[PDB]
């Protein structure tokens, strides 16, 4: 499976993407009065699915 | 403005929200969004340094008001290696007229 | 205002650091000449 | 030995011909003196305060959920293979221009009582990355066992693992002198290492 | 220490190759019920016993001693039953301190039975966090700057204690000279009140020394009482109601004996 | 800030054994450095020869 | 005269067994004076020299002997994705020397 | 795996999984390439080069 | 699966160890060169 | 004969777990010497 | 054979943290010697 | 032996027996 000749591996990209937004979410977990704002990218990401 | 369903019967000030929204606008330009005059960085930094917050900005205003009360330039913006030379003189040995 | 004084202090150091970083040189293990004296003199006499 | 410290890889400075038939080898020592001195230069040059620090490890924590069965079979009376993971070690200060083993100690949560037989053996199977004969250390005595009554000396006996690559795998055992060691939790490791900025 | 749910302790000379010689009080044969003596030792299967902050106390409040582990990197303990059941090792997400200096180690004022550690003295108050042998974060506070500052470790012919001369049960700070004594009102979280002096004591101060001094309550109130040694006597000062001290009692030592710096006084219910 | 300078490179280029002529063939160092924001001007580079 | 000898530093924290006490410090510069091993990693919490040693005279040394007392710095705690949230202020312990 | 249900079960689970978490941070596949890679990974601080 | 990852790691060590066991060489008493330097130089001058 | 070897000194106060003990001492003179 | 190596000595009293101690001792002779 | 203490007006009246710590060697 780890080797299988199949596109399933795209799951990787899916992961990567969630990691991106997740990172953003954490920096937004930081106190900051611009508390929504750049989370817009979290929006863009999520909505990309 | 950051106009949200959040309510919780929380009391809120027009002044404050207006301010916050202005900050929104500012930031929407500070970060490259819809083309804004993202002013030179020193100005932008002053924004985050003082206008980011009332008390920050307020203190800034206070200073810019003060003719002098306590500016007391034990140190200062001004500098030349003169200044470190001066310091060296200050810190060497024990103080004397020479 | 003392905070900008902080800030100015710090970048003052930085700008001085522009020169000093070289001056940092490569100042060797402390106290190392005292024994090295021995080896060096051995070399010099070897020459004799 | 110089290479073991320097770790510059293989280069040679010693040379043959110091002995010669016709000339009866009259200057070999001088040749050596030359080599010696330049090596001394290199020594003082590269011996360079090299950064040192030390951490501690739970073997349980390292091994994960296999640990119970693993601990169990170690309760049973058998030698047991074991591992260390370099990248995990590297998880800290993960920037230095070099990385290498200094030393280590280890210890157990005894329950033996007043004097009784702490007894075990350990060795790296290999520090597969690097660059039997005394690469092993018996254990007793309990608290932070070096397996060696010493105080960071510098001469003849040393940890079987000085300058090892931080990668190492291991073989471990307790010596069953027909005695119980069953009431035991995980071991702890006290690992010591150095690194070039 | 008492480990065996005893209410009174076993003697236990015990070391690194330690004997664990649990020499413990047994009834004397014959005589009244009150007759007692210390019998045989018993060594036992037991912990690493070395280089660990290895020490006696129940810390969790368990009714079971919690023989301490705090070595280099390694932290936890083992719990010991009245049965001698040395439990398996206890890592607990313990959060022990730096212990930077063991000097001034706080214990009591956190709360009875849940004692906790705070290095402290003048102008500042470090904070506990122990609950039942676990911790929240510690903190910084101070009592008000006008309050007098109790301060630790100066040997200049004087003594300190966390000790309740007031017999509340709160082992109030006291500072004790050859001439004056002072006790801080417990204010628990982050604080004490301005201290009160107590009266009814002095010694020839040029002749004095720190120690030669003993601190047990003996009137049974809780108000810690005081003893001084003397070239052939003890002087015993008893606390007036937790406020002052009676005329000291003069106790002759045993005949031919004199107490000196080798000699060790103690009090325990024989 | 940026700064630039131009070492002549008066190339000695005779056909004869002695190279008394320093033109006839020629070169020139074209050089500049940006100011490092630390204040250390970059070591500088040759823009062209 | 006035000059640096040496230093150690420490952090107060309630922390548990075998956990990564783990940090790094350098002077960015002792601007007044007169990278290559000018920094010291930390893992003791108490009295941290970053260096098991006892005032020797040889080879292992602070990154910082003889420095001008003027110095600025850059510091870090390495997040081996572990808690630090309880922390309280550093204490510094600086060591220096001076001509009468 | 067949030694035990859950043992066997997990084996089955993996053999089912197209991919969810195979996440080859490591893998059966190897060549000294792999230790070489790791060496690149662990030396110094990461960089494009 | 991480357990097979364990296993594979371990015999990976073993197979590299096929090479390394030789490379282990006979790496002598630490720092022994530093004092031995003295003995050696004594010999070299002895030749003189 | 009689002569000085060395000496140390201390003061009655806890400044604090770290606090600023700071002072200076010198003999003005050991008027008799040698 | 039998011979003296060395010796130490001490006194009981709780004199005090700073208080005088003032003894001096010598053998009159180790009459047997050599 | 001859033994002494200097009078410096101290608490001499308090004292009591001394202890010796003697060290010696011997050929088998």
């Amino acid at each position: 499976a780890a080797s299988d000749p199949i596109h399933y591996r795209k799951a990787v990209f899916n992961f990567l993407t969630k990691n991106i937004i997740d990172q953003g979410d954490m920096e937004y977990r930081k106190l900051q009065p611009s508390a929504r704002t750049l989370a817009r990218l979290s929006y863009s990401t999520a909505s990309s699915l | 403005l950051l106009d949200t369903q959040v309510s919780a019967k929380v009391i809120t000030s027009r002044l404050s929200l207006v301010t916050q929204s202005v900050q929104q606008y500012i930031n929407r330009i500070a970060l490259n969004l819809e083309p804004g005059l993202s002013i030179n960085q020193q100005e932008a930094t002053d924004w985050e340094e003082f206008a980011n917050r009332y008390g920050y900005w307020a203190a800034n205003q206070q200073l810019r008001m003060f003719p002098e009360i306590y500016v007391d330039p034990t140190l200062r913006l001004t500098k030349t290696e003169f200044f470190f030379q001066l310091e060296s003189a200050l810190n060497q040995g024990k103080l004397t007229d020479d | 205002s003392i905070s900008p004084r902080g800030l100015m202090k710090q970048r003052y150091q930085r700008v001085v650091t522009a020169r000093n970083a070289s001056k940092m040189n490569f100042k060797v293990p402390n106290y190392r000449f005292e024994p090295m004296l021995n080896r060096s003199k051995s070399g010099v006499e070897t020459l004799i | 030995s110089l290479l073991y410290e320097l770790n510059l890889g293989e280069q040679s400075f010693v040379g043959g011909g110091g002995w010669n038939d016709l000339y009866q080898g009259l200057m070999a020592g001088e040749t050596l003196k030359l080599a010696l001195m330049r090596m001394e230069r290199v020594y003082v040059e590269q011996n360079s305060r090299r950064q040192e620090i030390t951490k501690t490890i739970s073997l349980k924590a390292l091994l994960g959920e296999s640990w119970p069965a693993e601990l169990n079979k170690l309760k049973q009376k058998t030698p047991i293979n074991f591992n260390l993971e370099e990248q995990i070690f590297v998880e800290d200060y993960q920037e230095l221009y070099q990385r290498r083993i200094k030393s280590v100690s280890v210890s157990l949560p005894m329950l033996v009582g007043p004097y009784e037989d702490v007894c075990a053996q350990l060795t790296q199977t290999s520090s597969s990355y690097s660059t039997q004969p005394n690469q092993q250390i018996s254990l007793s005595t309990g608290v932070n066992d070096s397996g060696l009554f010493m105080l960071n000396f510098d001469d003849e006996r040393f940890l079987p693992f000085e300058g090892s690559g931080v990668d190492s795998s291991w073989r471990l055992q307790f010596t069953n002198l027909k005695q119980n060691l069953d009431s035991l939790n995980d071991v702890i490791l006290h690992v010591k290492y150095t690194a070039a900025i | 220490i008492d480990l065996y749910g005893e209410g009174t302790p076993g003697i236990l000379y015990q070391e690194t190759p330690g004997a664990w010689w649990y020499k413990s009080p047994q009834r004397q044969i014959g005589g009244d019920s009150n007759a007692v003596t210390y019998g045989a030792m018993k060594a036992l299967p037991k912990i690493p016993r070395l280089q660990e902050g290895a020490t006696l106390m129940d810390i969790n409040g368990d009714g079971r001693l919690d023989w301490v582990i705090t070595s280099a990197g390694v932290r936890g303990f083992h719990s010991i039953h009245s049965t001698g059941e040395w439990t398996h090792f206890t890592p607990l997400n313990t959060l022990p301190t730096e212990y930077f200096h063991p000097k001034a180690q706080l214990a009591d004022l956190v709360g009875a039975g849940l004692s906790d550690l705070v290095l402290i003295g003048p102008k500042s108050v470090r904070l506990y966090a122990n609950q039942q042998g676990n911790w929240a974060p510690a903190q910084d506070v101070t009592q008000a700057e006008n309050v007098s500052l109790p301060v630790i470790g100066i040997d200049s012919r004087q003594l300190v204690a966390f000790a309740d001369m007031l017999g509340s049960g709160q082992q109030h700070l006291v500072e004790i000279t050859a001439d004056s004594v002072k006790c801080w009102p417990n204010m628990g979280h982050g604080r004490f009140g301005q201290p009160l002096t107590l009266e009814g004591f002095s010694q020839p101060q040029t002749s004095f020394n720190p120690d030669r001094v003993f601190l047990a309550d003996i009137d049974g109130s809780g108000t810690n009482d005081i003893i001084y040694a003397h070239s052939e006597c003890l002087e015993i000062y008893l606390n007036e109601s937790g406020n002052r001290f009676s005329k000291p009692i003069s106790l002759l030592l045993p005949d031919g004996v004199n107490f000196d710096n080798t000699c060790q006084l103690q009090a325990a219910d024989i | 800030l940026y700064i630039s300078w131009f070492e002549v490179a008066e190339e000695k280029e005779t056909d004869s054994d002695g190279n008394i002529i320093v033109s006839g063939r020629y070169r020139t160092k074209i050089r500049l450095a940006h100011l490092g924001f630390d204040g250390v001007w970059s070591s500088g580079t040759t823009l062209r020869e």
